[PDB]
RNA sequence: GCAGUCAAGCGUUCAUAGCGACAUUGCUUUUUGAUUCUUCGAUGUCGGCUCUUCCUAUCAUACCGAAGCAGAAUUCGGUAAGCGUUGGAUUGUUCACCCACUAAUAGGGAACGUGAGCUGGGUUUAGACCGUCGUGAGACAGGUUAGUUUUACCCUACUGAUGAAUGUUACCGCAAUAGUAAUUGAACUUAGUACGAGAGGAACAGUUCAUUCGGAUAAUUGGUUUUUGCGGCUGUCUGAUCAGGCAUUGCCGCGAAGCUACCAUCCGCUGGAUUAUGGCUGAACGCCUCUAAGUCAGAAUCCAUGCUAGAACGCGGUGAUUUC
RNA sequence: CUCUUAAGGUAGCCAAAUGCCUCGUCAUCUAAUUAGUGACGCGCAUGAAUGGAUUAACGAGAUUCCCACUGUCCCUAUCUA
RNA sequence: GUGAACAGCCUCUAGUUGAUAGAAUAAUGUAGAUAAGGGAAGUCGGCAAAAUAGAUCCGUAACUUCGGGAUAAGGAUUGGC
């Protein structure tokens, strides 16, 4: 998060370390997000930044149009895989790993976000919520 | 609270037991163990496997 | 030279040494300081871990998310059948310390008391306490010149109180003795509180209510000899290590040529006392009382009892506290619930919990069912029973 | 004498130079 | 490598807000030399991994003092080692340079910490190639490739565990001493308020979470299957059905119990005394001055509260104490 | 032009196992590369049976990248003999 | 007998039941294994391990000494009656 974020969040269960490969939910013309680095991360020797639902990180895109690649640039994860529990008490996951390109205020790249997306993203990110049409 | 409903067997679910399985495009099912999870996850139908409710409403078990 | 790069410690070292317990029951090293203005009670009390279960309440916390919403928590349930008091105990101030000055007992103590004393008791003549007993048979100034003692000296008085574990599943059928000290005023009415309590029980909920902050004092659960890995949590070698890889590499410089006391070594892990703060009350329960688990929201007739009672322990009869959060030791075992040493302000206390929903399932497995008759109702009829 | 007591030849190991 | 002294000058004017020439006084053994004192009937050698502790010449965090400091942001200085100081591409590297996170990515010591702890990539035997040099054998602090890492069961130290003797035995306690722990950020509100021409733009109190660390726990979730618990499948064998043997746990699916996971949950106390410093009264020195006597407030500091162990030669209370 | 000399590196090739300087310069590969590859050549000290150059197939040879795969690792846990 | 097979596995004839035992199931080992999410971020280096695997049918590039490359790469099917 950091910056843009418009509240606290929950603590929920970190599937995705520096070097994972995520799908790219919006439209902006990337197909997959390499996760480089991770926003508000903790510093442990020998322990990988790792990402959750919600959290704002660093990534480049592998596979794409040709003016999206060889950059880095900020993103927002969507969706997650690992099974995280809620504090009502239900261990939700999603069937893959989806982000989408975000500036570093928070708007996104693209328009349309296809596919579900997690509740406490939509909470954090105002604009992803805006573009989002189903949520959970 | 509120009971839920197993979407493989059946059974209730009370909160707090089982997990939640969102399918990619807008559907989300409710399990009340690991065992009707993982036969879902092996593309078991439900219709088949002899101990769900959904068994027992076609074969006209009960009554 | 310097490490490679600066990592935090392993371990914490206050917690040594990391020896076995000299008790299985945990001895109680402070008490909340006494208070003249507050009336006579108790500061501690004596129970059995049942096991846990999960609750459903609503969260009262303005400025959260869950605010007017429902959580699940896991929570503890503490047997607690009522305390008998079998004498007094006083203790003068001294420069070297507190010291004990004059003990005195019950006229009559129950074999569960006796059976304390004795570690052959179906071999001996069960004569504890036969001599004791004739100084309540004169008109009982053996026993008024012990006890007016107590009340010129002895600025610190504490209770003796013993468990009745004849009223609990376990079969070990032997009393727990321990010291309890009285929290109030006027050091005379301490002694007159415990004279009129001899040979009498004193419920859980004459010391303990709702919504109150406490402290856990108990062993924890043993596990024996243990390796570095475990018992300090050391990174492990790579796979290429010779001799070994769930081992610690470097133990210590050559100059001081000896092994410090603050390196991680193998040994015994677990059996030690630990004292946990900061407990919420959820539940003041009554043995005496049907539909412990029934609640204002779920109105079902149920007890506290998972289906098929706890899991190695057995099914609750008498009171209970249950207890938000995790408990220090395993099940059947001895513990300490202790009122808290200073007043919390902090907004986690001083809220009232009322909860929704006591989880009821069987613990031997995933339970689908919460009372017998709802099992007989999803499943219909049976070949055994019909 | 057998395959251990290795001292002499080396990779990197004693009797260097 | 680091720190002073003097102050010609810079700094719009103004030596010391901050720098500061020409000179001069020291400190350090984390550089490299100089020396050859110890070791050649052997002290296993570079780097990295792993782990503990210490130093302050303080990068961040705490509290303050100055600025050519309006706020914001920053620089300099003081008390301070309590607590932290990362994930990667390249190179055997130390060193270094970039990418990125972060409150911050400070410098070092412990036989250039650490090979009966590991690894063997570098250097430094024997094989082989190239270039240059040599008539030649061969040479190269030149490049390149391949090359056995031995032993603890002894003593001490350390981690745990028993134990004789204090009339006997049993129960309940006291606390000498030793150890000790928590840490940091964000958001809401304060408030688009103080301040400022504008542009911009805080802080105290309060609330909600999170980072790292520690102590426990298994209700739930996940993992683990010799419960060989149930079912299924292949080959072969007991004439067939049934029921089973064997295939170094035959394989597959589910799988309680137990164990375990920031991959699950819970929890992690408040008083006193002080450093820097800011004051009060008030002399010395009729005045003036936080200091000389006295006294107040004051830091992640110290000591206690609390937490862990219980001296096996520290102690107290109490029960019972044998007749062939 | 010209020194000396028996004659003065031709065809090719290269920071290649051969380049001291050097982590050479440019391009490409990566978020980031002293590695790898493609080029540049006054090459300390490349070069023609001291064989030069190019090569399909072959290699328990020496290297770089990609896909797949995985407890190598984040971060360890459990079971059997 | 299974199968392409003198492979592995089970059985008949024949031959052995011989390797010091008993009791428990701590740490650390040797040997064999399984792991959620990520997929080489580990490391000098994908070391080790994992994945792929038989048969039938489809399909098969650059390059080449025209012989190869080739099981290239990449897909589908497999029981019983």
């Amino acid at each position: 998060s950091g910056n843009g974020a418009q509240g606290t969040k929950f603590r929920i269960s970190l599937g995705l370390p520096v070097g994972a490969i995520m799908n790219c939910a919006d439209n902006s013309g990337a197909r997959n997000l390499y996760i480089i680095a991770v926003k508000g991360s903790g510093s442990r020797l020998n322990r990988l930044p790792a990402a959750s639902l919600g959290d704002m990180v660093m990534a480049t895109v592998k596979k794409g149009k040709p003016e999206l690649r060889k950059k880095v640039m900020p993103a927002i994860v969507v969706r997650q895989a690992k099974s995280w529990r809620r504090r009502d008490g239900v261990f939700l996951y999603f069937e893959d790993n989806a982000g989408v390109i975000a500036n570093p205020k928070g708007e996104m790249k693209g328009s349309a976000i296809t596919g579900p997306v997690g509740k406490e993203c939509a909470d954090l990110w105002p604009r992803v919520a805006s573009n989002s049409g189903v949520v959970v | 609270m509120k009971v839920e409903i197993d979407s493989f067997s059946g059974a209730k679910i009370y909160p707090g037991r089982g997990t939640l399985f969102v399918r990619g495009d807008s559907k989300i099912f409710r399990f009340q163990n690991s065992k009707s999870a993982s036969l879902f996850k092996q593309r078991k139908n439900p219709r088949r496997i002899a101990w769900t409710v959904l068994f027992r409403k076609h074969h006209k078990k009960g009554i | 030279s310097h490490r490679k790069y600066e990592a935090p410690r392993h371990g914490h070292l206050g917690f040594l040494p990391r020896k076995r317990a000299a008790s299985i029951r945990a001895r109680v090293k402070a008490f909340p300081k006494d208070d003249r203005s507050k009336p006579v009670a108790l500061t501690s009390f004596l129970g059995y871990k049942a096991g846990m279960t999960t609750i459903v309440r609503d969260l009262d916390r303005p400025g959260s998310k869950f605010h007017k919403r429902e959580v699940v928590e896991a929570v503890t349930v503490v047997d607690t059948p009522p305390v008998v008091v079998v004498g007094v105990v006083g203790y003068v101030e001294t420069p070297r310390g507190l010291r004990s000055l004059t003990t005195v007992w019950a006229e009559h103590l129950s074999d569960e008391v006796k059976r304390r004393f004795y570690k052959n008791w179906y071999k001996s003549k069960k004569k504890a306490f036969t001599k004791y007993s004739a100084k309540y048979a004169q008109d009982g100034a053996g026993i008024e010149r012990e006890l007016a003692r107590i009340k010129k000296y002895a600025s610190v008085v504490r209770v003796l109180v013993h468990t009745q574990i004849r009223k609990t599943p376990l079969a070990q059928k032997k009393a727990h003795l321990a010291e309890i000290q009285l929290n109030g005023g006027s050091i005379s009415e301490k002694v007159d509180w415990a004279r009129e309590h001899f040979e009498k029980t004193v419920a859980v909920d004459s010391v303990f209510e709702q919504n109150e902050m406490i402290d856990a004092i108990a062993v924890t659960k043993g596990h024996g000899f243990e390796g570095v890995t475990h018992r300090w949590g050391t990174k492990k070698l790579p796979r290429k290590t010779h001799r070994g890889l769930r081992k610690v590499a470097c133990i210590g410089a050559w100059h001081p040529a000896h092994v410090m006391w603050s390196v991680a070594r193998a040994g015994q892990r677990g059996y030690h006392s630990r004292t946990s703060i900061n407990h919420k009350i959820y539940r003041v329960g009554k043995g005496d009382d049907e539909a412990n688990g029934a609640t204002s929201f779920d109105r079902t007739k149920k007890t506290i009892t998972p289906m098929g009672g706890f899991v190695h322990y057995g099914e609750i009869k008498n009171d209970f506290i249950m207890v938000k959060g995790c408990i220090p030791g395993n099940r059947k075992r001895i513990v300490t619930l202790r009122k808290s040493l200073y007043t919390n302000t902090s907004r986690k206390a001083l809220e009232e919990v009322s909860l929704k929903w006591i989880d009821t399932a069987s613990k031997f497995g995933k339970g689908r069912f919460q009372t017998p008759a709802e099992k007989h109702a999803f499943m219909g009829t049976l070949k055994k029973d019909l | 004498r057998g395959r251990g007591r290795g001292r002499g030849r080396g990779r990197g190991r004693g009797r260097g130079r």
